[PDB]
RNA sequence: UACCUGGUUGAUCCUGCCAGUAGCAUAUGCUUGUCUCAAAGAUUAAGCCAUGCAUGUCUAAGUACGCACGGCCGGUACAGUGAAACUGCGAAUGGCUCAUUAAAUCAGUUAUGGUUCCUUUGGUCGCUACUUGGAUAACUGUGGUAAUUC
RNA sequence: GACGACCCAUUCGAACGUCUGCCCUAUCAACUUUCGAUGGUAGUCGCCGUGCCUACCAUGGUGACCACGGGUGACGGGGAAUCAGGGUUCGAUUCCGGAGAGGGAGCCUGAGAAACGGCUACCACAUCCAAGGAAGGCAGCAGGCGCGCAAAUUACCCACUC
RNA sequence: CCUUUAACGAGGAUCCAUUGGAGGGCAAGUCUGGUCGCAGCAGCCGCGGUAAUUCCAGCUCCAAUAGCGUAUAUUAAAGUU
């Protein structure tokens, strides 16, 4: 659920594995999925994908460079 | 604020279009493999600096004879390619502007000289020289292999007048070690 | 990093009208558990205080503009200027001191105010917080570039404004020191300001009362008078109300007030009632959790920041969640049995000396049910006497001999507990109860836990006079002797010991008398008062116990000071000695008002 | 806000003649009001150190001038961002030199040193007349100035030799086909010849011709020419080239030939 | 809050002073601004009062009268100088005026005097 | 450098679009040795603001009895340095932002023969008198309010 | 020589006016008017021209060549990105013009202001209090909260341009 | 700060180059180990059901290189205004 609009979307995680770092109700930063509006792939009607957890990257928390800050 | 400075700048490159093409990867590894740079993009500065001479060179012969501005602007230009060593005197018209090739704007590069004219065993031994402050042009050391030597610069390229390599103290390691003689050989 | 909060206080929220979209999408709601309560009712939406992720989605969408954001108090690892050791207090950026004026701080016990000032003053460089390789003047004006910082730590280094500091407790500093009465002064700085200190604070006694003479109260002022005199550009003053007179507050803020002009860097700190406002011009508040770690914030006017401390604890920026509005004790609520069983421990009115100091006394009808309060002068023996009751001179001409056992409290704060204070809780032991008594009084700035294990040779004044009375009343005793208990306190746990005291023994019907120089324990303790008429170094009659209002009369009219009771928060005031107020509380009489 | 008049001028919008650079700092002189138009004057201040040489900064051009050794047309100024303008004479008397203010051939002011029994006489273009009080006749010249009882035959558009330390018209040329001019605005700024035309418009911009000595002929407005001789005979001095304007196919064969890169 | 003359009233009011009023001194020539001032009437809702003498009895007030005037300061511009000791039209104005005595614990003694205007 | 390549079919020829491709400018991720330049709270909220600072000014030439300092003894217009205070001038330029605003603003083009203009520059200055009047500030002294550049 | 001063000119402007030039919308086709809309006569007022405003009189002016209404994440331009040739998109942003200091309104002083680092009042906020009263405007420079995907130090100095 | 200069300062196991790919479009492996229509990849076509040139990793190779990848607005490609 966004902040500023308050309204509802659901998003993609992008590696094997991720769903383990991500906790409920921590925020997330959203980003496009790469064709503008529509859903991308064998997905059906998902058009976002995550890029940081809580102030780290996935690509970070995936490839060992950083740790969860807690 | 209003500020007292110039932000005029520009880019002096331009990528090509097909990112993988065989015929351009080849060729551009070809001509860094013979003058020895460093990047793609110090031939493709090159590329540039041509391409853009052929477009003044191009507008100018779709302009009319006898024009002021087409005289005036082409004296004015093959005056600058001819004293660079790019053209020869003995064509001096724009119609052979569109003749020239991008291996003669790298070839009056300072490294190409510097090995050229004898002072350096390779084109590769040339750029380390050149950038560790062994040559010289006219009274004036030189450290940038690209800069590009005017016509009658030409025969003044000769290794500094402070430098081991002609008058000049043996640098920190040929005295390093004839100290050993003395202070790693004699008593240490 | 900062913990966001969401807070609910509005002009009439209407869960009559508006359908409470406030509840309908907080998220956590809608994942099971419960951040806010309210349905069609006729009251306030509730909200807890940490089921909000401080998602702010709560406020977008209230029709009415009820709910807002907060900032709770949070360890950000941002600004550390100082660590007190390895793992110990954390110690954020220091205020930066303003010349011209007079640099106020203020907040609880032990938050970072010592070691902020002995850092300002050069004797503590920064560390900026590190456990290992300390830094050396090259990175620290490098870590504070472009800030004031920069220059004021060279004009330090370079001593072109070389510092000078006054110490944080009275008792240390005449066993340290070595001089006779008035050379030491006359030889440390100067003649002429020497002179003028040494009046107005009204210590000229002091030319042959010598530094073993003289009391804890006149070492304060011994000590303000030689930091005054001392020749130096930058000034700080650590607690410089320590056991003073309520008018000799007053002329301790005057004589440091009258070095404001020249060009001067002063900062002071205090746990204030009515005094500082006129002792410093900007106010700078701290925030943080007690001896874990400590916040300070940017300059206020001295209303305004007195304000911020008290009238709410929010700053203008951010928030933190103590200090509220409770400087005296609305909850007029007291109830325990009349019983005829009563011993009307009477006394002579013996007349005794030492050297100087003719202090008479009246007889009195002390009686074992209640406590009586004393008042006074500071340098008149209120001190003397129960030290003489408690087995020293003229028990003989008179001096009614303690009837009941003896728990004596002493105001030099000296324990002989060397390792730790918890062997010298085996002379007594704890186990005697596990109860409110123990647990209200000993606990509330943290818990019980800070004072349990420690050398007491390292320890905040403030929990080692917790300890002392926690073995005053953990001794075989009756009559419990007392002498300034509130001192080395801040307000609420000054209260907090207060109160705690009296609903303690007041269980048992039970002895004590109780030595203050302040007010609100004072007027929260009392139904009966003593009082000292009488200027020191001559002459003093100790006036029988009479009532509350009268006695204090005889108090206040003697030191010529009246107060205001604003009703917002009942905080009291000083009216300034001369007023359209000052004169009709000085022709009827009334110092205390909403009795 | 502009609810008053400004008093700073950015250095970018400067005029172009005064050829200014663009990376010392933000602003430029500011002429202060006086004779001569904000955009034809030439400053006090940028002819001392921008020309001559003889300052470095604006403090040293204002302790020049304080200490009363300049003067513009005989009188002493001292105000640094004065307006001198086109037939104005400098004088330093300090040094003994002389200069007249006029237009170089590219457009633009350039030092010219004058011989001292020369810079007693300056040239003003009539502007106006009109007859005043009590039947008095009036002159209105091209700097302010006020002449009382002029000739009865000087009009407009014409030239008159003053002295400066009467005023006092001595001389006149009258504006007709076949004197010389000068042209002192727009494209042509800077040029010399003989009138040779006038065409005349009724109600908008008179256009007048004019004819150089080589031929070349260009065109201008009327209220942009200056006569300064009586024909083919210019009576104040001339700078080197006087007003010939050759185009850059020339200017760069004089540069080959004479060589000058050095000196 | 002082009192000023012409507001009839014993209450308190607010009025738009401006130069040349009383009770009010202006910080940037041509401004006015709205204050509080007392009504001209006298009541024992005050605090003070400000009374001249203009005929005095004839018992001596004990610290108030019999004290003595200082020297002041004299005249300055030339005809008041003329005026005070009725000098003629050609009586010398120079040599009359008053030359104010000097003295202090530092340098010799000094008599000063003003530079005569007109 | 005036350019295309993958994808509907068992295969083919087309229409046709989705995808690739190169630049640009805002955000963000991973990484970072040297040296010259240098943008940077516009986008959302023209939302709210603790503290400090951003506008003052004296010459030979308006008014000097501050003894404040002062010298060769004197003010006999009156020396000389000069705080303060009256007087004059400036504060309407500069800086910041882009909410408003569609024949409006703005641009080029023209007109004031339909007006005003501190200042600068030049004109203009002849239909009790050897010099008039009273009254204020700084300064001295007494004050009021919790509080203010009262 | 310094200063002041009447009027004329000049200078720096300012003000009003002429011709031509604008993004999207017809699911905006008729609009405008005694609450002046177009014009005439005489005045009021104003620095001057003028329905600018008053009194009497006439019934006019604009539109398919898009009037009038609506929208603009619209301040205009010099310009910026890409660009065979034609074009498309951008221009809050250092130069020029305009407009505004929380929103609206009224005015003093002055050559010049409908000025906010000026004053007065209402609206919304907010500070001090002894509950009588007083005080305020960072879309200047730093700095802080908030907002958000999104933006630097509460440093130094008048030496340079002015 | 840069520039000008004395004195120290290089043997490569550091005084250590990264970011994304390797079926096609599109430069580069029909290597080896693991997983078994799962986990995952993939802008598009498509890979994975016990023998994976496409997933996870080692090795090797490719492109630009003090830089490279992703989301988004926009221009050329678009003779698809
Ligand atoms: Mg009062
Ligand atoms: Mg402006
Ligand atoms: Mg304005
Ligand atoms: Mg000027
Ligand atoms: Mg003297
Ligand atoms: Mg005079
Ligand atoms: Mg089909
Ligand atoms: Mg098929
Ligand atoms: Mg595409
Ligand atoms: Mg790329
Ligand atoms: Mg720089
Ligand atoms: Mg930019
Ligand atoms: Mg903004
Ligand atoms: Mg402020
Ligand atoms: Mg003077
Ligand atoms: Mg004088
Ligand atoms: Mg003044
Ligand atoms: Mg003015
Ligand atoms: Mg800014
Ligand atoms: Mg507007
Ligand atoms: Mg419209
Ligand atoms: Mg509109
Ligand atoms: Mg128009
Ligand atoms: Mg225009
Ligand atoms: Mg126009
Ligand atoms: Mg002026
Ligand atoms: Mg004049
Ligand atoms: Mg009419
Ligand atoms: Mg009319
Ligand atoms: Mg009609
Ligand atoms: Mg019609
Ligand atoms: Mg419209
Ligand atoms: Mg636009
Ligand atoms: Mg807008
Ligand atoms: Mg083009
Ligand atoms: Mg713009
Ligand atoms: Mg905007
Ligand atoms: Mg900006
Ligand atoms: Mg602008
Ligand atoms: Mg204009
Ligand atoms: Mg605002
Ligand atoms: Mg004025
Ligand atoms: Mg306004
Ligand atoms: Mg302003
Ligand atoms: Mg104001
Ligand atoms: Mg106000
Ligand atoms: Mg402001
Ligand atoms: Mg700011
Ligand atoms: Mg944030
Ligand atoms: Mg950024
Ligand atoms: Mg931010
Ligand atoms: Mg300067
Ligand atoms: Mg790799
Ligand atoms: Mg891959
Ligand atoms: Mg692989
Ligand atoms: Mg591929
Ligand atoms: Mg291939
Ligand atoms: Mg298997
Ligand atoms: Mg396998
Ligand atoms: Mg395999
Ligand atoms: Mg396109």
């Amino acid at each position: 659920q966004l902040i500023k609009n308050g309204k509802k979307i659901t998003a993609f995680v992008p590696n094997d594995g991720c769903l383990n770092f991500i906790e409920e109700n921590d925020e997330v930063l959203v980003a496009g999925f790469g064709r503008k509006g529509h859903a991308v792939g064998d997905i059906p009607g998902v058009r976002f994908k995550v890029v940081k957890v809580a102030n780290v990257s996935l690509l970070a928390l995936y490839k060992g460079k950083k740790e969860r800050p807690r | 604020m209003p500020v007292a400075r110039s932000w005029v700048c520009r880019k002096t490159y331009v990528t090509p279009r097909r990112p993988f093409e065989k015929s351009r990867l080849d060729q551009e590894l070809k001509l860094i493999g013979e003058y020895g740079l460093r990047n793609k993009r110090e031939v493709w500065r090159v590329k540039f600096t041509l391409a853009k001479i052929r477009k003044a060179a191009r507008e100018l012969l779709t302009l009319d004879e006898k024009d002021p501005r087409r005289l005036f602007e082409g004296n004015a230009l093959l005056r600058r390619l001819v004293r660079i060593g790019v053209l020869d005197e003995g064509k001096m018209k724009l119609d052979y502007i569109l003749g020239l090739k991008i291996e003669d704007f790298l070839e009056r590069r300072l490294q190409t000289q510097v090995f050229k004219l004898g002072l350096a065993k390779s084109i590769h031994h040339a750029r380390v020289l050149i950038r560790q402050r062994h040559i010289r042009v006219r009274k004036q050391v030189v450290n940038i292999p690209s800069f590009i030597v005017r016509l009658d610069s030409q025969k003044h390229i000769d290794f500094s007048l402070r430098s081991p390599y002609g008058g000049g103290r043996p640098g920190r390691v040929k005295r390093k070690n004839a100290k050993k003689g003395q202070g790693g050989a004699g008593a240490g | 990093k900062l913990t966001r909060i969401a807070i609910v206080n509005h002009d009439k929220c209407k869960p009559k009208k508006c359908r409470q979209e406030c509840k309908k999408s907080c998220p956590v709601v809608r994942m099971g558990k419960l951040c806010i309560e309210v349905t069609p009712q006729s009251k306030i939406a509730w909200i807890s205080e940490t089921l909000c992720i401080g998602c702010g989605i709560c406020i977008k969408k209230c029709p009415f503009g009820a709910l807002s954001i907060v900032n709770l108090p949070s360890n950000l690892e941002k600004e550390t200027t100082h660590r007190y050791c390895a793992n110990a207090f954390k110690l954020h950026r220091l205020p930066i001191p303003r010349p011209g004026e007079v640099l106020g701080l203020v907040g609880t016990n032990g938050i970072g105010k010592s070691t902020a000032l002995k850092i300002l003053a050069g004797k503590q460089k920064p560390n900026l917080g590190k456990y290992d390789d300390p830094p050396d003047w090259q990175e620290i004006l490098t870590y504070f570039r472009g800030s004031e910082l920069q220059n004021y730590f060279t004009k330090i280094l370079e001593d072109d404004l070389k510092a000078i500091i006054k110490p944080q407790y009275v008792d240390q500093i005449p066993k340290a020191a070595k001089g006779t009465v008035g050379s030491i002064l006359d030889r440390k700085d100067e003649t002429k300001t020497q002179a003028i200190v040494c009046q107005q604070l009204d210590l000229t006694h002091l030319k042959e009362r010598n530094v073993e003479d003289l009391s804890g109260g006149e070492l304060q002022r011994f000590a303000c008078a030689v930091v005054c005199i001392q020749k130096a550009d930058i000034f700080m003053f650590d607690e410089p109300s320590s056991y003073l007179d309520v008018k000799q507050r007053l002329k301790a803020a005057i004589t440091i007030r009258s070095l404001i002009n020249p060009d001067r860097y002063i900062i002071v700190v205090e746990h204030d009632l009515s005094v500082l406002d006129y002792l410093s011009d900007f106010i700078c508040c701290l925030y943080g959790v007690p001896s874990a770690y400590g916040v300070v914030t940017m300059p206020f006017s001295v209303r305004e920041g007195i304000n911020i401390f008290l009238d709410g604890y929010v700053p203008t920026e951010n928030l933190r969640f103590r200090d509220a509005s409770l400087v005296f004790k609305v909850a007029e609520t007291a109830n325990e049995e009349e019983v005829k069983k009563m011993c009307m421990y009477k006394y002579p009115g013996m007349k005794k000396k030492m050297g100087e100091f003719e202090l008479a006394i009246v007889a009195g009808e002390f009686t074992d049910s209640e406590i009586m309060v004393m008042l006074g002068e500071n340098g008149t023996g209120k001190t003397t006497f129960i030290r003489m009751l408690a087995g020293r001179l003229k028990p003989d001409e008179g001096g009614e001999v303690p009837v009941l056992n003896v728990s004596y409290k002493p105001q030099k704060i000296s324990p002989k507990s060397t390792g730790s204070v918890r062997q010298l809780l085996h002379e007594k032991i704890r186990d005697a109860y596990t109860h409110p008594q123990f647990v209200t009084d000993v606990m509330k700035p943290l818990q019980i836990e800070n004072i349990i294990d420690q050398e007491v040779q390292t320890l905040s004044g403030g929990e080692l006079q917790r300890v002392a009375l926690a073995l005053c009343l953990g001794k075989p005793a009756d009559v419990y002797l007392i002498d300034e208990p509130s001192a080395y306190l801040d307000s609420e746990q000054r209260l907090m010991a207060a109160r705690v005291v009296k609903r303690f023994i007041l269980h048992a019907k039970k002895t004590a008398f109780v030595v203050e120089h302040d007010f609100i324990m004072a007027t929260y303790l009392a139904d009966r008062v003593i009082v000292f008429d009488g200027i020191p170094s001559k002459n003093t009659v100790a006036n029988s116990p009479q009532t509350l209002l009268a006695g204090m009369n005889k108090f206040l009219s003697q030191l010529e000071i009246t107060f205001r009771r604003d009703p917002n928060n009942y905080r009291p005031r000083i009216n300034k000695l001369n007023s359209i107020k000052d004169v009709e509380q000085k022709k009827s009489g009334n110092y205390f008002f909403l009795d | 806000m502009a609810r008053g008049p400004k008093k700073h001028l950015k250095r970018v919008a400067a005029p172009k003649h005064w050829m200014l650079d663009k990376l010392t700092s933000v602003f430029a002189p500011r002429p202060s009001t006086g004779p001569h138009k904000l955009r034809e004057c030439l400053p006090l201040i940028i002819f001392l150190r921008n020309k001559l040489k003889y300052a470095l900064t604006g403090d040293e051009v204002k302790k020049i001038c304080m200490q009363r050794f300049i003067k513009i047309d005989g009188k002493v100024r001292a105000d640094i961002t004065y307006p001198a303008g086109f037939m104005d004479v400098i004088s330093i008397d300090k040094t003994g030199e002389n200069f007249r203010l006029i237009y170089d051939t590219k457009g633009r002011f350039a030092v010219h040193r004058i011989t001292p029994e020369e810079a007693k006489y300056k040239l003003c273009k009539v502007r106006k007349i009109f007859v005043g009080t009590k039947g008095i006749p009036h002159l209105v010249t091209h700097d302010a100035r006020t002449i009382r009882y002029p000739d009865p035959l000087i009009k407009m558009n014409d030239t008159i030799q003053i002295d400066l330390e009467t005023g006092k018209i001595t001389d006149f040329i009258k504006f007709d086909t076949g004197n010389l001019c000068m042209v002192t605005g727009g494209a042509n700024l800077g040029r010399i010849g003989v009138i040779t035309n006038r065409e005349r418009h009724p109600g908008s911009f008179d256009v007048v011709h004019v004819k150089d000595a080589n031929g070349n002929s260009f065109a201008t407005r009327l209220s942009n020419i200056f006569v300064i001789g009586k024909g083919n005979k210019p009576w104040i001095s001339l700078p080197r080239g006087k007003g010939i304007r050759l185009t850059i196919a020339e200017e760069r064969d004089k540069r080959l030939a004479a060589k000058q890169s050095s000196g | 809050f002082p009192m000023k003359q012409g507001v009839l009233t014993h209450g308190r009011v607010r009025l738009l002073l401006s130069k040349g009023h009383s009770c009010y001194r202006p910080r940037r020539t041509g401004e006015r601004k709205r204050k509080s001032v007392r009504g001209c009437i006298v009541d024992a809702n005050l605090s003070v009062l400000n009374l001249v003498i203009v005929k005095k009895g004839e018992k001596d007030i004990p610290g108030l009268t019999d004290t003595t005037v200082t020297r002041r300061l004299g005249p300055k511009r030339a005809s008041r100088i003329r005026k005070l000791f009725n000098l003629s039209k050609e009586d010398d104005v120079r040599q009359y005026v008053v030359r104010k005595p000097l003295n202090k614990e530092g340098k010799k003694p000094r008599t000063k005097a003003p530079k005569i205007q007109r």
